[PDB]
RNA sequence: GGAGGGUAGUUCGGGGGAGAACGUACUGGUGCGUCAGAGGUGAAAUUCUUAGACCGCACCAAGACGAACUACAGCGAAGGCAUUCUUCAAGGAUACCUUCCUCAAUCAAGAACCAAAGUGUGGGGAUCAAAGAUGAUUAGAGACCAUUGUAGUCCACACUGCAAACCAUGACACCCAUGAAUUGGGGAGUGCCUCUCAG
């Protein structure tokens, strides 16, 4: 929630406390699309092209 | 209009319009002037065009401002042209 | 180009594996064994030691880089984006 | 159709004519409340019809429905435009067209985007054929106008900013302050977009509308 | 009786969208917001020749049908919005644009605030045909 | 044989190298912008007969308020300008009249 | 070499904390008056 | 750069020392007039130099380039982390 | 009245390289409304459509492109270059009682750049559209016309080195008649005028 939209990230947690499960292979990363403060959810673009 | 014009002794009208280096004998376009800033008792010699910066010797104030072409003096000061030689 | 006209470092492979696979691997082989500029100490002393690990002979620093080159073009873009977003706060 | 009911559309209190439209909607049946279908519509009116022989006949204002009060739909400013045939009438050859885009914010928390247009003018004494301008002066006109708009709108609520835009107060200030840079003619505010809104203060909507006229529907 | 509770002398306004292309004509009546369509009659609903769908006659017939049906719901006046094909397209109005507008006035409706709303790009995609055009 | 001194366009030598092409108004053929034939058209939305009927039924235009017009800038390829009679073939020594303004 | 690095690090970093603490306190007092 | 012109003037008609070991000796003796530090200097070494300058009342200039650039400005073919001017002969 | 360098107006311009945004439009989605056709042509038929097409309003995503203003206008060695703001290094003209003192002109060999199509490896893929597929027209039609459709068209990094790459006019220097215009710098009555303003 504290990272600005459009920022490149890695080692993303899919659940709070998972300690990192997404974008862990060489040269991989995710992109932050948008935030939703009403529901507290963040939308990302995965390395495979899917959105989560 | 009946006058016949020769090239060795051109008339004043046609010579006053020519570009320098296009006259019969080229020459400068500039001159020097004595500039007295308000007060300070001092007289300075300033070039007409003077692309550089100029400060009065006494008051350490700028006298002229650079410009493409002739320089412009600050509002207070008044100048006086000097003879060519 | 006294010993070899165009093979270069790939001359150890003899007449095997094909010309185009050899050309593609030659570009990455040269940069992987080259000496790269070190920003910490201002020397050309960065050398690879296993994929993605670069060590400087001068200041003895280790950096996480990219496979066959010290820095990848994607990394350069990312550093500029993050700097602008930090300055935006 | 037999399922339709009629409603009235009401503009805010800084407009001479309050009820400027009528509309229809389905009856509330089952889980469809018929107020969820009405709370996002955009209605357009002509400024010359809302506000009473000027340029106002070529201006359009959009309002977005925020609340349903009986048979009255209460609205708020949403945008403003200029109509295409009016813009083409001001264009001429042998002139420079100056355009600007401005982002500004009000005190309430609204985000606005404004589009300006202006043209150079020939002067009555002139005999040449060009009237074009140097790009240094064009850049200066754009920045001076940007600063004036941002500073004026930064200390106003939405209702006062709307009155500024629709009564040609800001337009005259810009034309007067930009004339010394370059002669200029026909400065206008071409379009206004609302790109951000605050979180629907219900007390704010009450004060914006003041006294609401009644309706004779149903 | 269905439409509105207002005096007979009062004017109730709707909006008519007239889309006059070179192959058909649309006459479409809505309210001041674009939702809630009232009537929609096209020139191809009134002919059988497949080539007179754009004719001035087919546009006149469609306009007269609209006025009759809307005269019961209490709609007396209309604002007018006219358009041509637009974006990458002819940009000039078709043959039935004038006929439809004139037919509305003669049939007894009231007019106000005519305006043209053709979509115009400020820079576009490539148009059909080659770089040699249609031959 | 050089038919024209400007070769049919408005690009002197030593001035430009390339001019961006536009699409013909009619056939959609790509033509350079200086070579094309351009006209600015202002046309009424209704003719005289129809304007009288519409003005009578309206309260806005019913008393001396102008009806809207249509403004377009049309650009033609050479073939479509000749076929539509925008321009015509002219006698030699008459090909030089210029008509700097629309009158 | 490593012992010298720790001694210099210990003294110099503590100095910066003392200096910046005084600046923050003085600025607050100056602002309030 | 204007600082490059001043630096070139010092090399022409002044005295200086290049390097950390010689610069610190001048600071202890109090003979240094100006100290120039490159942008490459490690944080712990830079902090030590700034402390010596504060005690000595010596002005500090922060160079924009790294030690490779600073050595080039002085006409050298090596790197210079820090430079100390003991004589501003003509420049300032 | 040969070349080079300097200082100044923080001069002049679709000149070049990087970021961040903006604008409608084409296509595709989403939510509401409506009900029988829509599209296309010289005329039609392949196509879409009560499983709700076309049309109306509001939004969303992605890729490309910057209309009118735009011209016998500007910049670049040529090829080329058009939204705004922030940046980086350049280039020409003008002004000068600045500096220097033949440092120059043109060229086999050699070097760098070079529209579109094309090639290789990664991205991207909205529009248009070689090949190909359907429908027409025709004696025939492999074509022109209609509906589509892959490579390409866009970006990065490597190649290729050809155009009616044209002013079909090689580069440097001198002389040479007139009248109206236009772009940039410099010298010597009128309109606007609380700061990129002695403008
Ligand atoms: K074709
Ligand atoms: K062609
Ligand atoms: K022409
Ligand atoms: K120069
Ligand atoms: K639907
Ligand atoms: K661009
Ligand atoms: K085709
Ligand atoms: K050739
Ligand atoms: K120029
Ligand atoms: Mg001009
Ligand atoms: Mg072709
Ligand atoms: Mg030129
Ligand atoms: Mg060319
Ligand atoms: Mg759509
Ligand atoms: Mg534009
Ligand atoms: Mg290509
Ligand atoms: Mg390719
Ligand atoms: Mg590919
Ligand atoms: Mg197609
Ligand atoms: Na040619
Ligand atoms: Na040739």
């Amino acid at each position: 929630g504290q990272i600005t939209e459009g920022c490149i990230v890695c080692n993303v947690e899919a659940k709070v406390g998972d300690r990192g499960t997404l974008a862990r292979a060489s040269g991989d990363y995710c992109i932050i699309i948008s935030h939703n403060t009403e529901t507290g959810r963040t939308r990302l673009k995965l390395p495979s092209g899917q959105k989560k | 209009g009946f006058f016949d014009s020769d090239l060795s002794y051109p008339t004043v009208r046609t010579e006053r319009m020519k570009h320098k280096r296009r006259r019969l004998v080229q020459g400068p376009n500039s001159y020097f002037m004595d500039v007295k800033c308000p007060g300070c008792k001092n007289i300075t010699v300033v070039y007409s065009h003077a692309t550089s910066e100029v400060k009065c010797n006494g008051c350490a104030t700028l006298l002229c401002r650079p410009t493409g072409g002739k320089a412009m003096l600050v509002t207070g000061c008044g100048f006086r042209k000097k003879p060519d030689h | 180009a006294k010993r070899t006209v165009k093979m270069g470092v790939m001359g150890r492979y003899g007449a095997r594996y094909g010309s185009n696979p050899r050309k593609r691997a030659k570009k990455l082989e040269v940069s992987q064994h080259a000496k790269h500029f070190c920003s910490f100490c201002g020397k050309f002393a960065f050398r690879r030691k296993a994929v993605g690990i670069w060590r400087c002979d001068g200041c003895s620093k280790t950096v996480a880089g990219g496979a066959y080159t010290l820095s990848t073009p994607n990394n350069t873009t990312v550093r500029s984006t993050v700097r602008r977003l930090r300055e935006l706060k | 159709m037999s399922r339709k009911e009629w409603y009235d559309v009401v503009a805010p209190k800084n407009f001479e004519v309050r009820q400027f439209a009528k509309t229809i909607c389905n009856k509330t049946q089952g889980t469809k409340i018929a107020a969820d279908f009405l709370r996002g519509r955009v209605y357009e009116g002509n400024l010359a019809d809302l506000n009473k022989n000027e340029d106002d006949a070529y201006r359009k204002v959009k309002f977005t429905v925020q609340e349903v009060q009986g048979r009255n739909l209460l609205t708020q400013f949403h945008g403003m435009d200029m109509t295409s045939d009016r813009v083409y009438y001001l264009l001429r050859k042998w002139c420079t067209t100056i355009e600007a885009t401005v982002e500004a914010k009000t005190a309430d928390g609204y985000g606005l985007r404004l589009f300006l247009i202006a043209f150079t003018k020939k002067q009555e004494n002139q005999l040449s054929k060009n009237c074009y301008a140097k790009t240094r002066l064009v850049k200066w006109v754009r920045m001076r106008a940007t600063n004036i708009i941002r500073r004026r709108l930064a200390k106003l609520d939405i209702n006062d900013a709307v009155s500024l835009l629709t009564r040609n107060i800001l337009r005259d200030r810009l034309a007067k302050r930009c004339n010394p840079i370059i002669p200029l003619r026909d400065l206008r505010i071409r379009k206004v977009k609302v790109i951000r809104t605050p979180k629907f203060d219900a007390q704010a909507l009450i004060a914006a509308h003041g006294e609401v006229p009644t309706s004779a529907e149903g | 009786y269905y439409g509105s509770s207002a005096g007979k002398d009062q004017l109730v306004y709707g909006v008519v969208h007239i889309y006059a292309s070179f192959n058909d004509t649309f006459v479409h009546v809505t309210d001041m917001s674009g939702r809630e369509t009232f009537c929609k009659v096209t020139g191809g609903m009134k002919v059988k020749a497949d080539r007179d769908e754009s004719s001035p006659y087919a546009a006149m017939m469609a306009a007269q049908d609209v006025v009759a049906r809307c005269k019961e719901c209490g709609i007396n006046a209309l604002h007018v919005k006219m358009r041509a094909t637009g974006g990458v397209g002819t940009k000039s109005p078709g043959p039935g644009a004038q006929a439809a507008l004139r037919a509305l006035a003669r049939a007894g409706m009231k007019i106000g605030r005519i305006e043209d709303v053709t979509p115009v790009p400020t820079d576009s995609t490539r148009r059909k045909g080659s770089r040699r055009g249609r031959r | 044989t050089t038919k024209r001194r400007n070769h049919g366009r408005a690009k002197p030598p030593c001035s430009r190298g390339r001019v961006r092409p536009v699409h013909c108004f009619n056939c959609s053929r790509l033509v350079p912008k200086d070579k094309s034939v351009g006209r600015f058209v202002v046309r009424r939305m209704l003719d005289q007969a129809s304007a009288r009927d519409v003005a009578e039924a309206s309260l806005i235009y019913g008393s001396g308020f102008p009806m809207p017009k249509l403004y377009m800038k049309q650009r033609y390829c050479i073939a479509c300008a000749i076929h539509s009679r925008t321009v015509r073939a002219r006698p030699v020594e008459d090909r030089k009249r210029r008509y700097t303004s629309k009158v | 070499e490593q012992v010298r690095d720790r001694i210099v690090r210990a003294f110099l970093i503590e100095e910066q904390r003392i200096v910046k603490r005084a600046l923050k306190a003085h600025a607050k007092v100056q602002k309030e008056k | 750069d204007t600082i490059n012109t001043k630096i070139q003037l010092v090399m022409k008609s002044g005295k200086y020392v290049l390097g950390t070991q010689q610069s610190l000796k001048t600071l202890r003796q109090g003979r240094s007039k100006l100290v120039v530090i490159s942008a490459n200097c490690p944080p712990i070494r830079k902090a030590e130099i700034e402390y010596y300058c504060t005690l000595s009342k010596t002005p500090i200039h922060h160079y924009s380039g790294n030690n490779l650039d600073l050595g080039t400005a002085c006409g050298r073919h090596f790197r210079a982390c820090v430079l100390s001017i003991t004589d501003v002969g003509d420049s300032d």
